[PDB]
């Protein structure tokens, strides 16, 4: 085993998490999880492979088949991975979260024999334990967590961060039977810690991702072109996605800083496409480079040399959903400052978001556009815009939808809580104090067939309005 | 410049004659909108001097009382014993906010001085005794709210949830 | 007796590091797997058992079942945190054990190599072994009589041999580690932790979304709380042999094989170690 | 009963002499044990001026102030304007509880009129700017603990404490 | 049709006069109701030539300027420097749309010619330094919508969201 | 670039006159940063001397020397009989890795004669005899690092961990 490559990267406002959905816990701090990098690499590899296999053959393969194919580099239950990931960072020493003291002996007395809610809130750098039963108390505390006002108002202004905070700030407490004080101290300190750790949100997180290669898995039949496709998908991932949660909304976005390689015979073109991003002049140049690298997979002097194997399996479009890149819905815009961008992305994906009530300007139509794209919505007509066989005014026709009759795609689009957002957003930079939002829309294998540049009009109206 | 007026809501029988703002000017910050009761004010840290119902300043961050908010100065022959103050009109610790604020108002508080005569013992006594929930229909909102009993059929809710909505701390001297 | 059970978390947190962690977790698992029953007015009515805290809190009212399930998830996380903070490492018994064992081996005229290594990343040794398996699903290679996690000598020997036959062929290995017709010439003891920084165990999670899935229409995260060995924990083991030959291949093999994994999930950088110290005591 | 008067601690240094009583006994509720302070009282619902600030009141439970209550009566040239009641002393928002109060005291606090013709918009300040902190103790701590500079000959341990747990909301007017 | 034209909003000292008819009746499309500017008509593929204030056509959709709608006429001594066009009522590009419009458009934009000798470069210019924006209200947001402060109290929301939403690019010459 | 000085840690007085620029720059590699020593370089196949004590090449992979890694030159009187070399900053065996080294390096390890006269009979020796520790502490960590006895008081932990962390194989011939 020896080093394959090493990618000095950088994450922008990442929201990681382990065993407690925060990036910090009483025992260690973990900003970048190599497990998440591996998983997102594999997911982007499947997306990219379906992109290629649908361009060149108009066919789509199940995820199980694709990673069964890539077993010889990514590994499975039958074979150990050949790529060993790493994540190194500054301050990789002891950096846990300690809550030295918290003065809450009073709110306890306010919670005697009362069935009452206890909400938390930062109120002008002072946190308040707002008891819903008409009470507020300025709790005091000390912690090695130095939360700056920048982070506090980043969470307050971003209407999506303030939404995923509804589950780290509030505890219902029933002391009506009886309640000791030493037990409410424990409950409230748990609440305080779950709230405080939510604000460990760093920025400019910079980490060196190493890749080691199992030499013993040398070229058996197609190891080399598989591994090369895998490195290309690693590039695609680093360029379109991010680590952590809410990467479909800009957070955790990644940015190349330096890519030193150590085996050119595997990595030459990869390092080249990487170093092309070390400095980007302006918007459309970056757009051109994104397109050049998206289609270097499809139409350059090498595209594939292994799809001619029958390990794969075609999707059953009545059963399966698969994502893939369209390589034409990739509007880019420069932003000049990143926090307000993230604060505004909520306007671009909210039903009553003032940046969408301007682009579509219709009820029951924004709703359909946001139920089809934009991840799982909570639906309370509209499906008339979501049929398979019915009036196509705005083409949001799902493959196997049928009126007043549920099928697999029907439940999946309306009631399936874990459904990524096709409309995604990326914030990149190139070490020269310039940054370009990248908006795009992955193509799902449940869209019958969409009107591409109509949705592209929508997308560019978004990326121009969302700034 | 513009004013408001906090009207107590204890269980006592002392609502009809303490003020002279039966209409306000033309509005009501606290208003019912057939969903329930909305936008009532909580003043914590101040216990109730029950007789001549007014709030005594306490240091306890845990002593709270509930009431409505309107605009005025009471009785036209008062404000020699109150606490009137002007504020950003957002330091209001309101609940059930189903309205709006003029971004700036002044508030008179019905205030009773401490009168340090002994150790104090405030007592949480949630409002009850539905004879009181009916005389706070008679004496309170049949007069303060010329909209009460004349617009909604939903008086039963604005009489039954009152048990939950309001409370106070009686010191009981 | 059931009273040993409903008072076992108190025991973990008060008897810390002096309790039998194997039996402790085994008995805790009974509470964990009968949570809904141990909460129905059977908290022993004490005040320092974590079990009535799950009677103060309300997480749901439209479903007592969901109430119990969310409380149980919280309780699993809290058990992980309890074990990790309370069960610390006191490595005096291990230092004495290894000094005495090394004296024994000096008497038997062996040549001892005492190796000290340090965890750099949260390690996972024995992830399929039973310890916390009945709560977490994962486990740690735990010696219930030293009351510690340990690295088996078989595992270390297998990794050293895999490397040596990697870079010296499949024959010099069998010259050193023997085969079905010769005994090996190198002996390995288990490795035990002798000194940590703050923690010995550490909670962690793993949340497969797509592993073993067909499409996005069946994707779902399933998060797996478990325990790992904290960073900066220092293990030590011995290596003894009678011929002077085998001293050479093991020496240089030690620093190299450690920087790459020594446990589970090395592929995503978990069981990465660090040669802290090596030392060779020749006998005759 | 023993009487306790509450003094605040801003960055401003003008309140040196209104506490006229050294101890009057053998007790100071605040303790300095080479750690900082102990048994600190916080009052919520009261903003502060910077006119040698009295504790002007507000209706905001986020408007809080943090000072120290000492033994004695303040010179009896004040507390006639101030709020003065009594209560069982477990209703004191006493943070960093170390001692065990006798559970009854009298309280005098520098208290202003609500400033009826002004909007009491606040903004909070914390005790910093060590060029001021050097003599903030000379403002209020030297006239209370004579052993200062004799026992606590170390300065940082006893100066980086009121920075930690002493702040307030301020009208900035 | 209802004839109109377009004006920009830079920080620039070139916004003196570019219109004769300002009302043309009692209708505008960029109406205001306590939410700031509505129906901001955005153009892209252009920049501003703020010194000699005019919109210079570059050919990159990264560049854009966002101004408002004025229903009238720019001196009628134009087409030497402007562009006129009628639209099918949704070839526009709004910000915070209010509703449907009157099927007809006529907008004149202040345009400039290349003068292509210098390698002109576009740069982002954000509305900042709310002093100059106070002057902006004093010059380009008093007389055009004087109904403000006569129907709208929210003369603060306007400067806040001009600070936030109105941004543009320039030529740096 | 950043040329490095590997000053190994022997027990004799060979660390007095060996360098010209012992200052380097803003970054060393070996660290002392409130945790102990960091990024200590371990080399194999080499055994120090103690009379003109430097590394002599040998091929027993059980021989090994540890030392510090700081930016410097080999006194400009040597590097004619030393080891200068350029490594890609991942083929360096750093015990106690803290961060990452800077993608390439220039190392000057003292490389004495292979000593073809004598025969190699290397002997393992560690660091003990607390005064032999303290003197080289004053000679190396005090000089190369502005940290010690200026940034740290607790370097007694360094005293007690150098006596075990560092060791080597030597000859004494």
């Amino acid at each position: 085993e020896e080093l394959l490559m090493s990618l000095k990267l950088k994450a922008l406002y990442p929201l990681t998490g382990g065993y407690n959905r925060h990036s910090i816990n009483p025992f260690y701090e973990e900003l970048v999880r190599p497990t998440e990098i591996k998983g997102l690499w594999r997911w982007w590899n499947r997306v990219l492979f379906n992109t290629l296999a649908y361009s060149t053959k108009g066919k789509l393969y199940t995820y199980e088949s694709i990673d069964r194919l890539f077993e010889d580099v990514f590994g499975s239950e039958n074979k150990k991975s050949a790529v060993r990931l790493e994540v190194i960072t500054d301050e990789g020493n002891d950096n846990r979260f300690e809550l030295s003291y918290v003065e809450l002996d009073k709110v306890i007395d306010c919670l005697r024999n009362y069935k009452r809610k206890v909400s938390l809130d930062f109120i002008d750098n002072t946190l308040i334990a707002e008891i819903e039963g008409s009470t507020k108390i300025p709790i005091s505390f000390k912690s090695n967590l130095d939360i700056d006002k920048i982070i506090k108002d980043l969470v307050h202004n971003n209407k999506l961060l303030s939404f995923e905070l509804l589950g780290f700030k509030s505890v219902e407490i029933d002391a009506t039977k009886i309640s000791d004080k030493k037990i409410l101290k424990e409950i409230l300190r748990d609440l305080i810690t779950n709230y405080l750790e939510y604000f460990n949100i760093k920025q400019e997180v910079t980490f060196t991702l190493n890749i080691y290669l199992d030499k013993s898995r040398e070229h058996k039949q197609n190891f080399e072109d598989k591994l090369k496709f895998a490195l290309y998908s690693l590039l695609v991932f680093i360029l379109l996605g991010g680590i952590g949660r809410k990467t479909s909304r800009g957070f955790g976005s990644l940015s190349i800083i330096d890519v030193k390689c150590y085996d050119n015979s595997i990595c030459k073109k990869i390092e080249d496409l990487a170093k092309n991003f070390l400095k980007i002049s302006s918007g459309n140049e970056l757009k051109s480079k994104i397109e050049s690298i998206l289609d270097c997979i499809k139409n350059s002097c090498i595209d594939t040399l292994y799809i001619e194997n029958n390990i794969l399996s075609e999707i059953d479009p009545k059963k399966n959903v698969v994502y893939f890149i369209n390589s034409d819905l990739f509007e880019v815009k420069r932003i000049n400052d990143k926090e307000k961008v993230l604060a505004n992305i909520y306007k671009a994906v909210s039903s009553e978001g003032c940046c969408i009530k301007s682009i579509i300007t219709d009820k029951y139509v924004r709703k359909s556009f946001l139920i089809a794209f934009g991840g799982y919505r909570k639906v309370e007509f509209i499906k008339n815009y979501l049929c398979e066989t019915c009036e196509t005014v705005s083409s949001f026709n799902i493959v196997d939808f049928l009126l007043s009759e549920g099928s697999f795609m029907s439940d999946y689009i309306l009631q399936y809580e874990h459904r990524n957002s096709l409309l995604r957003f990326k914030l990149i930079s190139d070490n020269s104090n310039n940054s370009y939002l990248i908006g795009y829309i992955l193509h799902s294998s449940y869209f019958k067939k969409i009107d591409i540049k109509y949705v592209r009009c929508i997308l560019e109206k978004l990326t121009y309005c969302v700034i | 410049s513009t004013q408001r007026e906090y009207v107590f809501i204890p269980i006592t029988n002392s609502i009809t004659i303490d003020v002279k703002i039966t209409i306000g000017g033309s509005d009501h910050i606290t208003n019912i909108d057939e969903r329930g009761i909305h936008n009532v004010l909580v003043i914590t840290g101040y216990a109730v001097d029950e007789k001549n119902g007014r709030l005594v300043p306490t240091l306890d961050p845990c002593d709270y009382v509930k009431g409505i908010l309107v605009a005025g100065t009471p009785q036209q022959a008062q404000s020699n014993d109150f606490l009137t103050l002007k504020l950003p009109a957002n330091k209001l610790y309101l609940i059930r906010k189903k309205g709006n604020i003029s971004d700036d108002l002044k508030i008179y508080i019905p205030y009773s001085s401490p009168d340090a005569r002994n150790s104090m013992k405030t007592k949480p006594v949630s409002i009850s005794d539905d004879t009181i929930v009916n005389n706070i229909i008679k004496e309170v909102f049949d007069k303060i709210y010329n909209i009460t009993q004349k617009e909604k059929v939903k008086i039963e809710k604005v009489k039954e949830d009152i048990k939950e909505l309001f409370s106070y701390y009686a010191l009981e001297q | 007796a059931i009273d040993f059970l409903v008072n076992i978390l108190e025991l973990i947190k008060e008897k810390q590091c002096n309790i039998n962690l194997f039996s402790a977790i085994s008995l805790t698992s009974i509470v964990y797997n009968n949570f809904g029953e141990f909460l129905s007015n059977n908290q022993s009515y004490s005040t320092n058992n974590p079990l009535l805290k799950y009677h103060i809190i309300i997480l749901n009212d439209k479903n007592k079942t969901k109430d119990v399930e969310e409380k149980r998830n919280i309780f699993k996380r809290e058990v992980a945190e309890l074990i990790s903070r309370n069960f610390k490492l006191d490595g005096e018994k291990v230092r004495n054990y290894f000094d005495s064992l090394k004296e024994v081996l000096k008497s038997l005229k062996y040549t001892i190599v005492d190796v000290e290594i340090t965890t750099r990343t949260r390690a996972l040794i024995g992830v399929s072994t039973s310890l916390g398996k009945l709560i977490f699903g994962s486990g740690i290679s735990f010696d219930p009589y030293m009351n510690l996690p340990y690295i088996p000598a078989s595992e270390i020997k297998g990794i050293v041999r895999s490397y040596i036959e990697g870079k010296l062929g499949e024959q010099e290995a069998e010259e050193i580690f023997g085969n079905e017709e010769r005994e090996g010439n190198v002996n390995f003891t288990d490795a035990y932790p002798t000194r940590s920084k703050d923690f010995l165990f550490v909670p962690d999670v793993i949340t497969p979304h797509y592993n073993g899935k067909k499409s996005e229409a069946d994707a779902e995260p399933r998060p797996v709380i478990h325990l790992t060995i904290a960073p900066k924990v220092t293990f030590r083991f011995l290596i003894y042999y009678k011929r002077e030959d085998v001293g050479k291949p093991i020496c240089d093999s030690m620093p190299i094989i450690l920087i790459r994994g020594l446990g589970a999930r090395s592929s995503v950088g978990y069981s990465l170690f660090e040669l802290r110290k090596i030392e060779v005591i020749k006998a005759a």
